[PDB]
């Protein structure tokens, strides 16, 4: 809207909204990413917990 | 040889990137879930020793 | 090239009205009245109930999954209670929609069920619709949900779903604000909003306003120019263009949004895309979004003129003169429009405007008498339109079809049907708005 009414136009208007589109881009990337952090721990405890079930299950066999 | 500039002017359509209102993205699936290979060799372990080899 | 019917008419003069832009010359005919395409739509005669999908979040240990489709149970499985390592398949998400899918394929032959990413998808027949689509799960459907047409809130949409889909929000269920469509982007991945099914686009691209464009060799083209469609909601969340209806007395750029005056009724377009009148999106209301606001007063004021300036846009109408105006950026909301003055204004009068001062023509029984209105910028101090022809009331026949003029020689001519060899010379000068000359001549050409 600003850009459309300013009457100068060019590369640097562009460069304007395109560094500002890219500010929303690398947030959601975030958002993105501090996902697959939450569930890499998720997964690492769920191997954690299978890896105890696993050697609790040999202490009892091994009476 | 001449080139139109009205769409200069204004915002020239279907250029690079169009945006309307995309929402609820979800990003992206998970690679499988916990593995418990480990779990269910060591338990078949269990099983058949408890049947065979415990009379 | 598309025809040339637009441009018709035994009297282009008092039927033609048109701007030009570098390179573009928008010809708008007040005659013609525009039209919404009808053979245009997305979706002719969509069903909602044709398909749905199913949602599976995951699975839980020792609970129970049923779907219920057309009264019928005819998917059942049991997990088992989770002893055995070997239930893990049992448990997983992909597994499990693979087993509901082959128990609903077992118990439905004909109906076709596809396995998806996160889901499961069934498309009955054509013959055949879905009645009741539910499901129990005994887990407060936190395992899986049915998931159709008709998703009560945002989040409510599975996080993956076919390409095609197409969901409704109606948030309210009583309220027409948070209506409008979503369709899911495989490769992207993306829930995006766009237009709803059954819902035509286009306004037929005829009757609008065509342009005579400069090609790059040289020479010129006639053609319709390519509006945008209607992106999202139905005609009752987003309606039509309040031109769609009427015809459009004339195009103008005000602030860099091509304008219209249709009726009583002042439409503009986007802050840059001028071939787009609909809003971007029914999410939160944004700045470069359309105007079509309508005068709203005692009288129905039916919008005649226009003449824009770098902040200011007069607006004429028969005993009204409106000035649209904004306080920094014209967003839709910022929009002010204020009447300034009550004078009359024919039908036929052709205002042209040098610099501040704005001529109009103003015809009378037998001879026409031009007016001059200023355009100062504080509204409290505007006066009525002056008669510049007073000491001259005759002198210019009745029919007048031009008023173009020159503001750095500082003269405005005139030219009239009447008598078409002479064209009559208005020379003026002013200094620090204080009327200095005034003279009224013609030159004869034969």
């Amino acid at each position: 809207a600003a850009i459309g009414e300013s009457m100068l136009e060019g590369s640097s208007m562009d460069r304007i909204k395109r560094v500002t589109e890219g500010q929303f881009i690398r947030e959601a990337n975030m958002v993105t990413e501090n996902y697959r952090r939450d569930y890499q721990a998720i997964f690492a405890q769920q191997l954690g917990g299978t890896q105890s079930a696993a050697s609790q299950i040999d202490e009892i066999y091994k009476s | 040889m001449s080139k139109i500039e009205s769409a200069l002017q204004a915002a020239q359509p279907g250029l690079s990137r169009l945006r309307g209102g995309a929402g609820g993205m979800g990003y992206r699936a998970a690679t499988t879930q916990a593995e418990q290979p480990r779990s269910s060799l060591l338990d078949t372990i269990g099983r058949f020793a408890k049947a065979g080899a415990d009379m | 090239p598309n025809g040339s019917n637009y441009i018709k008419t035994a009297n282009p003069r008092n039927d033609l009205r048109m701007v030009t832009v570098a390179d573009y010359t928008f010809i708008v005919n007040r005659n013609v009245v525009a039209q919404k395409n009808t053979k245009s739509v997305n979706l002719p005669n969509y069903n909602p109930n044709q398909d749905g999908l199913i949602n599976v979040r995951g699975g839980q240990y020792g609970r129970e999954l049923i779907v219920h489709i057309n009264g019928k149970d005819v998917a059942k499985y049991k997990i088992p209670d989770g002893s055995q390592p070997e239930h893990v398949n049992n448990t997983d998400a992909q597994w499990l929609a693979e087993e509901l899918a082959k128990q609903m394929r077992t118990n439905l032959s004909d109906w076709t069920v596809n396995v998806g990413q996160g889901f499961i998808h069934v498309t009955a027949p054509s013959g055949q619709q879905i009645d009741s689509f539910t499901t129990k799960d005994g887990y407060a459907d936190q395992l899986i949900n049915p998931v159709t047409h008709y998703a009560q809130s945002f989040s409510k949409l599975p996080p993956n779903a076919p390409n095609g889909y197409m969901v409704k929000i109606v948030g309210d269920a009583s309220k027409s604000a948070d209506q409008y469509y979503v369709r899911y982007d495989a490769e992207r991945k993306v829930w995006t909003e766009t237009l709803g099914w059954n819902t035509e686009d286009q306004v037929l691209w005829e009757t609008m306003p065509h342009a005579l464009v400069r090609a790059a060799d040289g020479n010129f083209d006639f053609k319709w120019l390519e509006w945008s469609p209607k992106s999202w909601g139905d005609v009752d969340t987003n309606p039509w263009p309040s031109f769609v209806g009427s015809s459009i007395n004339d195009v103008f750029f005000f602030r860099n949004r091509l304008g219209f005056l249709s009726g009583e009724n002042i439409i503009l377009s986007r802050t840059a895309k001028y071939f787009n009148f609909y809003p971007a999106s029914i999410a939160n209301l944004s700045d470069d979004d359309p105007i079509d606001v309508a005068v709203s007063t005692n009288r129905i004021a039916i919008l005649k003129y226009a003449v824009p300036f770098s902040e200011e846009l007069l607006i004429w109408s028969d005993e009204a003169q409106f000035v649209l105006t904004a306080s920094g950026t014209l967003t839709s909301k910022s929009v002010e429009l204020n009447l300034t003055t009550q004078f009359d204004v024919q039908d036929r009068a052709r205002p042209f405007g040098i610099g501040r001062n704005v001529y109009f023509a103003s015809p009378r029984s037998s001879f026409t008498s031009i007016h001059r209105y200023y355009a100062v910028q504080d509204v409290s101090s505007v006066k009525n339109a002056e008669d510049i022809t007073s000491h001259v009331p005759n002198y210019i026949p009745n029919g007048v079809f031009s008023i173009c003029g020159s503001g750095t020689e500082n003269f405005c001519s005139v030219l009239s049907h009447g008598d078409p060899s002479k064209i009559f010379m208005y020379k003026f000068l002013y200094l620090n708005e204080e009327l200095r000359q005034q003279s009224w001549s013609h030159w004869d050409f034969g």
